């Protein structure tokens, strides 16, 4: 906790760099997660699900 | 540029015989064409004053010098707005163009520059 | 206590237009600030009125301007007033900036109003450039094409940025509709920055032609400068009248009365006259990116005047050598303007390069040298 | 090079410590005790200070009047003070009046009457002291500072104690306090000036030999404080001067960072507009404050206790519309101990401290106070050579590392007294404990 | 005996000296990283950013290699 | 009620571990998460919004 504080939080430059890097990761992973979840709840309905017939 | 700088460089020139022989006559002509004496100013009246250092130097003027400076500034402003020049006793003669302010500003700046140096001292 | 002082809203107006303490010796070059405010008011009134009759779609834009000229009551006047006042706006802004440079208005303690002023000047250029495209004549289209393609020089992303600005792969309807929306907005941004530079100025007050403090001798803004401003307002309105009513197209390009045609290229594609010096500077550098940088630097270099002027005295009234150098700098700026509209031919190519070097060397070499030497001459000459 | 401090013990465990100076003609002997208000609980808080009053109210032999006369006849004076962790009773006299003074001190400590009549009389005197400290603003500020920083803990209590206790302190609880706490292993007999060590040891064997020893003798200066970030505001618009203290949890006497905290304290330093030299001091905060007239004075402190401390600054100002600037600039100077200090400031502060720690000891009372303090907090007198070596060991890296764990982004205890409308709320003060640009 | 205090003036400019600036060099580094990460994050959607930078990163880079099936693309 | 040295009762609110790095780190985790979602939300907002200026579907056609 001391170590974590000292490296990522104590300097605001490091804190902001960690926040921005986390935002980048969140953005990419959340995108992928929602895409999969949306595809499962709407399964068989979307064009991607019927496209194979054509 | 600081008044300190200007004064030191001037003193280098005034020392060199060659340099003074060529610079002093030019400087006198420059001052004649400048024409600030025709509005009844002394050279030092023209120095920019909106600086902490200059405000401190002006506060250290003797009251008489200070009251006379205020009058020259008001008088020159009235010539400026009227588009007239000084005549007669209002024209600053070369012998009246004294550096009344230079000693005060040099002392203010001396301390200011010493303070900057001493703020950067390193114990050896 | 008088209401104009007691009420906070009235007191703000009071502080700027009535009790504002001014130097008693401002000369007529201090009148360009109120002329610029007048141009801004005319451009807002005429511009909003033109927007009530103009159609931003590329299929109708040029014809909507002809409808304004032909069918709208007094539309010819509103259109000519708006187009001519754009030129007057630049004459007044060059005069105001020239005043500021000659009298040392950029020096402490007025660095902030000067620096915001440089941004005002950039916003005026953008505003005027977008407004000129809206006619959608030949110069409108081809000027937009060549000026927007300068952005292609930005490394890596330049081409992408251009397509993004255009909203397509060439200047077309998307570009015209966005330029309309931005041309309408930019004058409001410009008014805010104009207000900001005055609020920044209010901490020191106006400088004056002698370069000394005026704290010793102040005059109220009203009635003295109100009535002195009326003289230059009526002089300006006389010049306005001569162009708008008797020669409305003297400052324009005939090619802008031909509808935009992406196929035919006009003989010579030049900016409006007030952009010409910056175009000559761009031509001087052979590299595309080089030229763009030089052209932007030519405006941003105004930001270093507070540093490169090493004088212990504010302004040029008492500095014969600085006055000569300033005279050469101004005439060089006019020559750059002329060279901006000549053909790229001998011997104007080399001349444009020499004038460009002179332009930059004023800021980087001559003004620092001359201002240093004059400091020494004032000191030695008055001993 | 100062003479060596001699140290001896008795059988009970009483330490005798002396430093002779053959150039003076007076001597300060006294008893430093490792005991103070912090040894009381909440019910008998005030006892230690109560005893200090009664110690001079008469013994089994000499009555109050005889005591007065005996000291008058000696020629010098007696003095005492009780703090949170230390009690002192000393006697300044002539060279050859030292055996008299040791005898009187031994008497008032061991054989004091604590007569119900005298308890009852002082009970009013002490009650009046509660309403007159109110004037000593620095003391008001520091007592509130301890009360809040160590909220509901023994170090947070005042020395006088609450009004309620003053009315209920009995001779029984007074006797119990001094029997439990004034033991030989907690006491040091100190002599400075014109004293012979061997003479003083003999006098100790004569007068302090029948002192009780404690059951479990711990070493001298043996002690858990949990600092509370918090604020007390005592706004008083009618006062012209604002008094503000800001502190973080500091270092104990035996911390490894004790010298690092002193050097950091010297980098900020003190300032007083009334002293002529203060406008020329090298400290950055000094320059800011003097140029802008932000304060009449400020005084950096680093107070130590056995197991904790408080490190901070005390400010006084009449500039009531710029208190915000004063606090802002002070805490931004603290930030720079974490972000910016280099060998420039550190070596300058070390130079100033190497002398300062020696300069402070300029009379027999100061010397006695130094021997007594060091013996009751560290168990030994630290030689100037050891002190010079510990200061020399402080680097700029040490100061930065210390400030980053002690000051940077930490809670403060804050006390404001007087016209403090301009002192912002806790969050805005505590937000200046870090810099967003770093 | 000491006749004079022992010191030098370190070079300085605009109130900065090398000892002080050197302490902040790492901080400029991290702020530069913060500004780099932030800038790149802002233009992550730009196709050229993906093509030239993001898709080239090992392992992770395949997140940005996405093809529209030719059957689903009007253009 | 009268003495100002007797601090009012704050025991209902005081945390025992108030001076620890763990204690501060938790609050900065909340602040940081908030800043992280605000950064990701701003980025999404700006990207989707500004894309209106890129060539529209009819232009790309
Ligand atoms: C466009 C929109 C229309 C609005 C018009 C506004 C223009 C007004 C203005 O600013 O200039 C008038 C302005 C008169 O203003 P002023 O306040 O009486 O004096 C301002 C000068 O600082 C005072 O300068 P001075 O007293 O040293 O007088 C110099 C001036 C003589 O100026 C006189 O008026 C006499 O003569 C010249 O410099 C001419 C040069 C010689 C050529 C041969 O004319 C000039 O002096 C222009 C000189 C520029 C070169
Ligand atoms: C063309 C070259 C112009 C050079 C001017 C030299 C000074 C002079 O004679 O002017 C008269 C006057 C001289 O006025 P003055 O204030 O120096 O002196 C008044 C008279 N005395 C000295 C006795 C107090 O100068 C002005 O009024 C100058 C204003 C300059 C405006 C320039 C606009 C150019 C726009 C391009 C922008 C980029
Ligand atoms: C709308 C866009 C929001 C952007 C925020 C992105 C990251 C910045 C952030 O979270 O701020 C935390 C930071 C720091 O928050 P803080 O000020 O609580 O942290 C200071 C104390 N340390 C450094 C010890 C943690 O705030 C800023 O730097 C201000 C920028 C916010 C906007
Ligand atoms: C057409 C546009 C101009 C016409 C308006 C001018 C006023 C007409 C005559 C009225 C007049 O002279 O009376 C004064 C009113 O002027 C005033 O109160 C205003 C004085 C000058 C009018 C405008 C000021 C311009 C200054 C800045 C120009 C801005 C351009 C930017 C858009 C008051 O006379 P008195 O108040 O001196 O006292 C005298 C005792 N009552
Ligand atoms: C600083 C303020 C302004 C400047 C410098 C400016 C400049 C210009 C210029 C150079 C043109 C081309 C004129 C032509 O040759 O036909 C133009 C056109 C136009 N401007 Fe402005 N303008 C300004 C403010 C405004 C404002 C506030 C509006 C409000 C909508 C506006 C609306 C228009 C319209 C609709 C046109 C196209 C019709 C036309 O060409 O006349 N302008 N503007
Ligand atoms: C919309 C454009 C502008 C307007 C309406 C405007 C208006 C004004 C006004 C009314 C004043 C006070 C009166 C005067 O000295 O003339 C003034 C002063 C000033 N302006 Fe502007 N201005 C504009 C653009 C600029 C630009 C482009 C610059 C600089 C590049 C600038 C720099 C200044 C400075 C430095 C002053 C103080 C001059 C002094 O009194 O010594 N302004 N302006
Ligand atoms: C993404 C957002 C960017 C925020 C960037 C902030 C960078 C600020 C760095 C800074 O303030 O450096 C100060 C340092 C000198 O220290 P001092 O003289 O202020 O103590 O100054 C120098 O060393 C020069
Ligand atoms: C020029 C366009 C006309 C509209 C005026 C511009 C509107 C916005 C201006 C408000 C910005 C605030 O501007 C600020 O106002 C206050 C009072 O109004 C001024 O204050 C000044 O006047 C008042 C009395 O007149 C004094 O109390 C004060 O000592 C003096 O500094 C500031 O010098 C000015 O900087
Ligand atoms: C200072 C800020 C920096 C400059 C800002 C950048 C401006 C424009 C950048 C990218 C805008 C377009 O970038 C593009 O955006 C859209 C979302 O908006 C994304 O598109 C994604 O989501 C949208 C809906 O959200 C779907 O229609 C699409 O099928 C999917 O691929 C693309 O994956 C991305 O390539």
């Amino acid at each position: 906790a001391t170590t974590f504080y000292n490296v990522f939080v104590k300097r605001n430059s490091a804190f902001v760099a960690t926040i921005l890097a986390s935002a980048f990761v969140f953005d990419m992973t959340f995108e992928t997660a929602i895409d999969n979840f949306w595809d499962r709840i709407n399964a068989g309905k979307q064009w991607k699900d019927i496209r194979h017939k054509y | 540029a600081s008044i300190t700088s200007v004064v030191k460089t001037s003193e280098l020139i005034l020392k060199s015989p060659l340099l003074s022989k060529i610079v002093v006559p030019l400087a006198k002509t420059y001052v004649k064409f400048s024409g600030y004496r025709q509005l009844g100013f002394k050279m030092n009246d023209l120095i920019i004053e909106e600086t902490p250092n200059m405000q401190l130097a002006l506060r250290r003027l003797p009251p008489t010098e200070s009251y006379d400076r205020v009058y020259r500034l008001i008088r020159a402003t009235q010539f400026s707005l009227s588009h007239k020049l000084a005549t007669g006793n209002d024209i600053t003669k070369p012998e009246e163009d004294d550096h009344y302010l230079i000693p005060y500003i040099l002392d203010v700046e001396a301390e200011a520059f010493e303070k900057d140096a001493l703020d950067n001292l390193e114990v050896v | 206590m008088a209401l104009r002082k007691k009420n906070s809203l009235l007191n703000m107006a009071n502080s700027y237009v009535l009790d504002s303490p001014q130097p008693s010796n401002l000369n007529y070059f201090w009148n360009f600030g109120s002329l610029l405010a007048l141009c801004l008011v005319i451009q807002l009134a005429t511009g909003i009125t033109l927007a009530m009759h103009y159609t931003s779609h590329a299929s109708l834009a040029f014809d909507s301007v002809e409808h304004i000229m032909r069918d709208v009551n007094f539309g010819w006047f509103i259109r000519y007033a708006h187009a001519n006042t754009a030129s007057f706006f630049f004459i007044c802004i060059y005069a105001h900036m020239g005043r500021n440079i000659y009298y040392g208005s950029y020096k402490t303690p007025r660095v902030l109003p000067w620096s915001i002023g440089v941004i005002i000047f950039l916003l005026l250029i953008i505003t005027a450039f977008m407004g000129y495209v809206l006619v959608f004549g030949q110069m409108s289209l081809w000027g937009a094409t060549v000026i927007c393609n300068l952005v292609s020089a930005i490394p890596w992303l330049g081409e992408d940025i251009v397509h993004f600005l255009w909203g397509g792969f060439s200047v077309g309807n998307p570009t015209l509709q966005r330029f309309f929306a931005l041309h309408y907005l930019m004058p409001f941004v410009l008014a805010v920055f104009a207000l900001l530079h005055l609020i920044a100025l209010h901490t020191a007050g106006s400088s004056n032609p002698l370069g000394i403090t005026s704290n010793v001798d102040k005059l109220s803004m009203h009635p003295y400068y109100s009535f002195k401003d009326l003289i230059t307002v009526f002089a300006f309105l006389l010049m306005f009248t001569l162009f708008v009513f008797f020669s409305p197209d003297k400052l324009g390009h005939p090619d802008n009365y031909i509808p935009a045609n992406p196929m035919v290229t006009p003989a010579s594609i030049v900016p409006e006259w007030y952009l010409l010096p910056f175009y000559a500077i761009l031509r001087a550098i052979p590299d595309k990116l080089g030229g763009v940088i030089a052209m932007v630097a030519a405006i941003l270099i105004l930001l270093i005047l507070p540093i490169v002027d090493r004088s212990i005295i504010r302004g040029n009234a008492f500095k014969p050598i600085s006055k000569l150098l300033f005279g050469f700098f101004i005439c060089n700026f006019l020559l750059l303007g002329v060279l901006g509209q000549v053909h790229i031919e001998p011997p104007f190519i080399v001349l444009g390069q020499i004038c460009t070097i002179f332009y930059f060397s004023y800021f980087l070499i001559l003004l620092p040298m001359v201002s240093t030497i004059e400091n020494i001459f004032f000191y030695i000459g008055s001993l | 090079v100062s003479p060596k401090t001699r140290t001896s013990n008795l059988k009970n465990g009483l330490t005798i410590a002396s430093e002779s100076n053959p150039l003076v003609q007076t001597a300060t002997v006294g008893v430093w005790i490792d005991a103070g208000s912090r040894n009381e609980n909440a019910y008998n808080n005030g006892t230690a200070h109560f005893f200090e009053h009664l110690a001079f109210k008469g013994t089994d032999k000499r009555s109050q009047h005889q005591l007065e006369l005996d000291i008058e006849n000696m020629g010098g004076h007696l003095n005492a003070y009780t703090s949170r962790e230390s009690t002192v009773y000393y006697a300044k006299s002539f060279k050859d009046d030292v055996p008299k003074s040791v005898e009187i001190l031994a008497d008032i400590l061991q054989h004091s009457k604590l007569a119900e009549s005298a308890i009852d009389r002082e009970r009013e005197v002490i009650t009046r002291e509660l309403e007159e400290v109110n004037k000593q603003y620095e003391e008001v500020v520091f007592d509130h500072l301890h009360a809040t920083a160590f909220m509901n803990q023994p170090l947070g209590r005042t020395i006088l104690g609450p009004r309620e206790n003053i009315q209920t302190i009995t001779n029984t609880e007074l006797r119990k306090f001094i029997t439990e706490n004034y033991t030989a292993d907690r006491m040091v007999l100190v002599g400075a000036g014109a004293v012979d060590h061997d003479a003083l040891v003999e006098l100790a064997e004569k007068y302090f030999s029948h002192l009780p020893s404690s059951q479990s003798p711990v070493p001298l200066g043996t002690p858990i404080p949990n600092f509370v970030g918090s604020e007390v505001r005592l706004r008083d618009d009618t006062m012209p001067v604002a008094h503000i203290a800001i502190a973080v949890e500091g270092v104990s006497w035996t911390s490894e960072d004790y010298y690092t905290a002193l050097v950091a304290q010297a980098i900020i330093g003190n300032y007083d507009r009334a002293v002529g030299t203060s406008r020329h001091q090298g400290s950055r905060l000094s320059n800011i404050v003097s140029e802008n007239n932000l304060a009449n004075s400020f005084q950096s402190f680093s107070t130590s206790y056995s197991d904790t401390g408080l490190w901070g600054i005390y400010l006084t100002s009449e500039n009531t519309t710029q208190i915000d600037d004063l606090v802002h600039f002070t805490l931004k100077e603290w930030n720079r101990l974490s972000t910016s200090v280099s060998n420039l400031q550190v070596e300058r502060a070390k130079s100033q401290l190497k002398a300062g720690l020696l300069l402070s000891l300029d009379g027999t009372t100061y010397v006695a106070e130094d021997i007594g303090r060091q013996l009751t907090t560290l168990g030994r007198r630290v030689t100037p050579a050891e002190v010079e070596a510990k200061l020399e060991a402080v680097t700029e890296h040490d100061v930065r590392a210390w400030a980053q764990k002690t000051l940077y982004d930490k809670d403060i205890a804050l006390v404001g007294l007087g016209p403090i409308e301009g002192l912002y709320d806790y969050n805005r003060i505590r937000n200046d404990m870090s810099m967003m640009r770093w | 005996y000491v006749k004079k205090p022992s010191y030098k003036i370190v070079p300085h400019f605009l109130g900065f000296n090398i000892p002080t600036v050197s302490k902040w060099i790492p901080i400029f580094g991290i702020w530069g990283a913060a500004a780099g990460i932030g800038a790149l994050f802002l233009i992550e959607g730009v196709p050229r950013t993906r093509q030239d930078i993001l898709s080239k990163i090992p392992i992770i880079g395949e997140h940005w290699i996405r093809e529209i099936p030719a059957s689903d693309n009007p253009f | 009620g009268k003495s100002t040295y007797k601090i009012p009762d704050f025991t209902p609110y005081l945390k025992k571990d108030r001076n620890t790095d763990a204690n501060r780190l938790f609050s900065y985790f909340m602040i940081g998460s908030f800043g992280m979602l605000s950064a990701a939300g701003a980025k999404a907002t700006v990207q989707d919004f500004l894309s209106n200026m890129s060539a529209s579907a009819d232009v790309l056609a």
